RNA sequence: UGAUGGCCUACCAAGGCGACGACGGGUAGCCGGCCUGAGAGGGUGACCGGCCACACUGGGACUGAGAUACGGCCCAGACUCCUACGGGAGGCAGCAGUGGGGAAUAUUGCACAAUGGGCGCAAGCCUGAUGCAGCGACGCCGCGUGAGGGAUGACGGCCUUCGGGUUGUAAACCUCUUUCAGCACAGACGAAGCGCAAGUGACGGUAUGUGCAGAAGAAGGACCGGCCAACUACGUGCCAGCAGCCGCGGUAAUACGUAGGGUCCGAGCGUUGUCCGGAAUUACUGGGCGUAAAGAGCUCGUAGGUGGUUUGUCGCGUUGUUCGUGAAAACUCACA
């Protein structure tokens, strides 16, 4: 990650669609003991996402930091993931795990803000979150924390899922509480679509 | 874990892990210093640091460091000892305030200018 | 042997999780009504009680949609022996933030979170399923 | 109480217009000092600190008075980001500045220092004064006839008066109407970073 | 016995008073059996707001107002009810009418345009 | 004895208390609260409030409606003082302040003007309570030390690449009205107070407002390896030193020290001491026990917990409801 601001006379810089916010959490130096020597490589964990919400996770094990970053980016492009929410909240409190890492997530009042740890802040804000509450415990690490973030996010679904499972509609599934929250979410979305129509 | 057994007994914290032992958790004490012989720091931090042993008014005999370059304290001095944490030295967890009861501020200290008892330059 | 309803819920959890499409049970009225309300809200397919060892037996069919997927998300007795749990009319917990449903054995019988909230009596909650 | 330094050096360090028309800051956009050119170890810590320092140095507000602003904003029922910007847009000197009657934030600072303003009939030499809605505002004649203040009032081609402030006559009567609304303030860089940082 | 007292409240330069009923053997700021009034010399009209019928009861059972407390009672005309010598009438003055919160800006707008 | 009551007393009888912890050791006044914590939870009883205990020490007694009777008493000691040496006389954990302790805690102050209390029919008398002032950035809250123009930045410092740059629109200068401070002038609410004699404020001529004068009289304080915003140069080269950790100095340190130069805060600014959370680091919320901390060497079983299916009762647990209820301040909402 050195000397990345360059203005040359070459062709282009590989810009594309999918105006995705990228983030990198950490890279630890990786040591292979060859017979009497140490080879050093890099391990990048790349989290890409969109303000709409859809997320991707990639993992570049490359002896070069830019190669590791690119490998993580393209794996996240390969390994995408979608999250349902409610406006700027979470549909329901959840807990996720990666083998030692535990993450708790919870909806918050509108405008409360993404209160999350350093790694969680990135893994969340890459999505469409603006206001939820979350925390993590265990694993004394970050790779497992990031991995558990997506694990918790996976437990997210619309009220339609429980409505179909019960056969019964919302109400018991989605009570006024969430009912009005999702009404606000979809009304704001519809107003934005109407404004962008003209 | 056996809720009834919790009712029987349990749920105490581990250990206080006390730090200060001068007395009363004093923000500072005062006492008489002695044994101001300099000893050796850790091997990687090869140097020599000037310290002393102070019998405070708290009736405990502790080990204080002499921060800065120059010192004013000698034997039979009314030194004011504050708490400290010197990982560079074994069993040394105290300092003596400069520009105070006994020890004059460190001469010409200018990077800190509040520590080391360095008064305002006129 | 100490707890029958916890074993009820444990058998439901294992049988649904291990992809079985049915489970068999002794018919004590408690679990009978538990599975009754379960099909009432539709996390299971259908329960039927017939005759067995000296008592009777309830057989429960778990509701699976287009694939081998269970409408049940999970089961957990809360008001267990040694930690029996009581609740009131106001602070009636909302299951999965309100998404799911619960069991609350009211003085007026058996009710869930929403029903008791519409009515307003409490005293004993039980497991919840979402 | 009151700070001492000018705004050009802080503008250069924080890299944003703090005077508003600072010729010398755009002359030297890099931070002041031998190593404004030298690249900084970038951190979101630095981003948030720069944001809060821009907020503090833009209005003439100062740090201890600024922290209670965030605290009272969080106490407000609305989201803290909204309340902080509203209240920072609710100061007496801010109210008189947005009317275009003061060429600088320090203009209004020294004006309330001297006592050249009047709210609802009471003279408040206190810049930390809070001006409520529908307050009656007036300017004393001793300052009114002063030459630079005559220039400021008569050449008031400065920033336009927001909809929640209304200069309604030659008496410089700023008949305030409503609160500074988020849709109406047109605020500089946002304050959600401040809320998230302080909440921890 | 029992006395109706004036007790002090507020910050330093501006005094305020609560008209309480209490035992003499207490202090100026003890446990009030019941707050029956309030009064402030600092405010313009020395404005007093008193729980009336409770004071009537306590005078009936034998409450003995302090000398300025009794003065305040007469200032109210309350002492003209329990004793009832001329009959009870409004004796205390009042704060001046003063404009409202909204009419001030209404007049300001009218003057402006 | 005011009333019950081994409260006491004569007799009778042998009970009564505990592992749901007696009896002991140590420890501590306690609550409205306060503070941390998202919450639970945790820590405190500052001050302001509510009660209790205690007033050289230990025993005893008094009276009055009422006594550990702090400025009531006797008796036994201590200590101190005076002593015709025979003997007597003394008690601030009240307001000041003195000495001692300790790092640390202040006046031997003004009025009873307002409030409260006691005596007096009252006038009035008494209150080191109270109302006030003095002393401490002890702490909070609020204000000022100015302001604009002003160049290619002058003077200079520092780097320097030797160009030039940081200082720096800073500056020198040209103008602005001067807050507050300083000088003069008036200047009280608080008091519808009391007194029935014509008066009545310690606070306080303070504020308050009324003219005056010029930028004029008012800024320092930490950091700059990373964590963690702030770097270079120069200097000491394992020395000097710095560091909350990890850790920087064995000639070129952005870590030391020194200079600029930058970060930030500001009459403050940092250091020490302590508590909460972060800690899930007691895991009720919200932990584990094959290899990391953790299943006794193995049995039974007292206490304890603990429970099969089903009929009726009770509604103790549990929930639903009405009311008394939880001082004020607390803390918050809303108003001034």
């Amino acid at each position: 990650r050195g000397r990345r601001d360059d203005r040359g006379g070459r062709g282009r810089d590989g810009g594309d669609k999918s105006n995705y916010i990228e983030r990198v959490v950490s890279i630890n130096r990786v040591s292979k003991v060859v017979k009497g020597g140490r080879r050093f490589s890099f391990t990048a964990l790349v989290i890409v996402g969109d303000g709409k919400g859809m997320v991707g996770v990639g993992y570049g094990k490359a002896k070069e930091v830019p190669a590791a970053i690119a490998k993580g980016v393209e794996e996240a492009r390969k390994n995408f993931f979608r999250v349902p929410l409610i406006g700027s909240t979470i549909t329901h409190p959840v807990q996720g795990e990666a083998a030692a890492g535990v993450v708790m997530l919870r909806p918050a009042s509108p405008g409360t803000g993404v209160i999350a740890g350093g790694a969680a802040r990135a893994v969340l804000e890459c999505a469409g979150v603006h206001d939820i509450l979350a925390k993590s415990l265990g694993s004394d690490n970050a790779i497992n924390v990031v991995h558990a973030t997506v694990a918790a996010l996976k437990l997210l679904q619309r009220p339609e899922e429980v409505a179909a499972r019960r056969g019964l509609p919302i109400e018991d599934v989605a009570p006024a509480g969430m009912l009005k929250a999702r009404r606000e979410s979809e009304a704001l979305a519809a107003a934005a679509a109407r404004e962008g129509s003209a | 874990p056996t809720i009834q057994q919790l009712v029987r007994k349990g749920r105490r914290d581990k250990i206080a892990k006390v730090k200060t032992a001068a007395l009363k958790g004093s923000p500072q004490r005062r006492g008489v210093c002695t044994r101001v012989y300099t000893t050796t720091p850790k091997k990687p931090n090869s140097a020599l640091r000037k310290v002393a042993r102070v019998k405070l008014t708290s009736q405990v005999e502790v080990t204080a460091y002499i921060p800065g370059e120059g010192h004013n304290l000698q034997e039979h001095s009314m030194v004011l000892v504050r708490g400290g944490r010197v990982k560079d030295l074994p069993g040394v967890r105290y300092k003596i305030i400069r520009g105070s009861l006994d020890t004059q501020g460190v001469k010409n200290r200018k990077q800190a200018r509040s520590r080391y008892g360095a008064k305002k330059e006129k | 042997m100490t707890d029958p309803i916890a074993d009820f819920l444990t058998r439901l959890r294992n049988a649904n999780s291990a992809y079985h499409d049915e489970v068999t049970l002794p018919h004590s009225k408690l679990k009978a009504n538990i599975a009754e309300i379960l099909k009432r809200e539709g996390y299971i397919s259908d329960y039927r009680t017939e005759d067995a060892r000296v008592g009777k037996s309830l057989v429960v069919q778990l509701k699976y949609g287009p694939s081998r997927e269970r409408s049940i998300a999970g089961l957990r007795r809360v008001s267990k022996p040694g930690l029996r749990v009581y609740a009131k009319s106001t602070n009636l917990p909302r299951v999965l933030g309100g998404l799911g449903v619960a069991i609350i054995s009211t003085s007026s019988g058996l009710l869930t979170d929403r029903q008791a909230a519409r009515q307003g009596v409490g005293g004993e909650v039980l497991a919840y399923v979402w | 109480a009151r700070y001492t330094g000018p705004a050009t050096r802080k503008s250069r360090r924080l890299g944003v217009d703090l005077v508003g028309g600072d010729q010398s800051f755009e002359k030297r956009p890099y931070p002041p000092g031998q190593h404004g050119r030298a690249r900084i170890k970038e951190s979101e810590y630095r981003q948030q600190l720069q944001e809060k320092q821009k907020a503090r140095f833009s209005y003439g507000v100062m740090e201890k008075q600024f922290r209670r602003y965030y605290e009272e904003a969080n106490r407000q029922p609305g989201k803290t980001g909204d309340n902080l910007l509203r209240i920072l847009e609710s100061r007496l000197d801010n109210v008189v500045y947005r009317a275009g009657l003061a060429r600088t934030r320090r203009m209004a600072r020294q004006l309330v220092s001297h006592g050249h303003f009047l709210v609802n009939g009471v003279k408040v030499d206190i810049p930390s004064y809070r001006v409520s809605q529908y307050d009656i505002i007036d300017v004393k004649e001793k300052s009114l006839n002063t030459l630079p203040f005559q220039i400021a009032r008569e050449t008031a081609g400065e920033r336009p008066i927001p909809s929640w402030l209304q200069v309604v006559g030659e008496r410089q009567r700023i008949l305030v109407h409503q609160l500074p609304e988020r849709a109406q303030i047109d605020v500089p860089l946002t304050e959600q970073l401040i809320v998230e940082l302080y909440s921890k | 016995a029992v006395k109706i007292k004036l007790t002090r409240l507020g910050k330093i330069r501006n005094p305020q008073y609560r008209i309480i009923v209490a035992d003499a053997r207490t202090r100026r700021d003890g446990r009030a059996i019941e707050v029956i009034g309030r009064y402030h010399p600092k405010e313009e009209p020395s404005l007093i707001q008193i729980d009336s019928e409770r004071a009537q009861y306590w005078l009936g059972v034998g409450a003995q107002p302090t000398e300025p407390v009794l003065a305040l009672l007469k200032i109210t005309g309350d002492w003209q009810k329990f004793k009832g010598l001329p009959g009870a009438e409004g004796t205390l003055k009042v704060k001046e009418p003063k404009p409202s919160k909204l009419d001030l800006f209404n007049a300001a707008l009218a003057e402006a345009e």
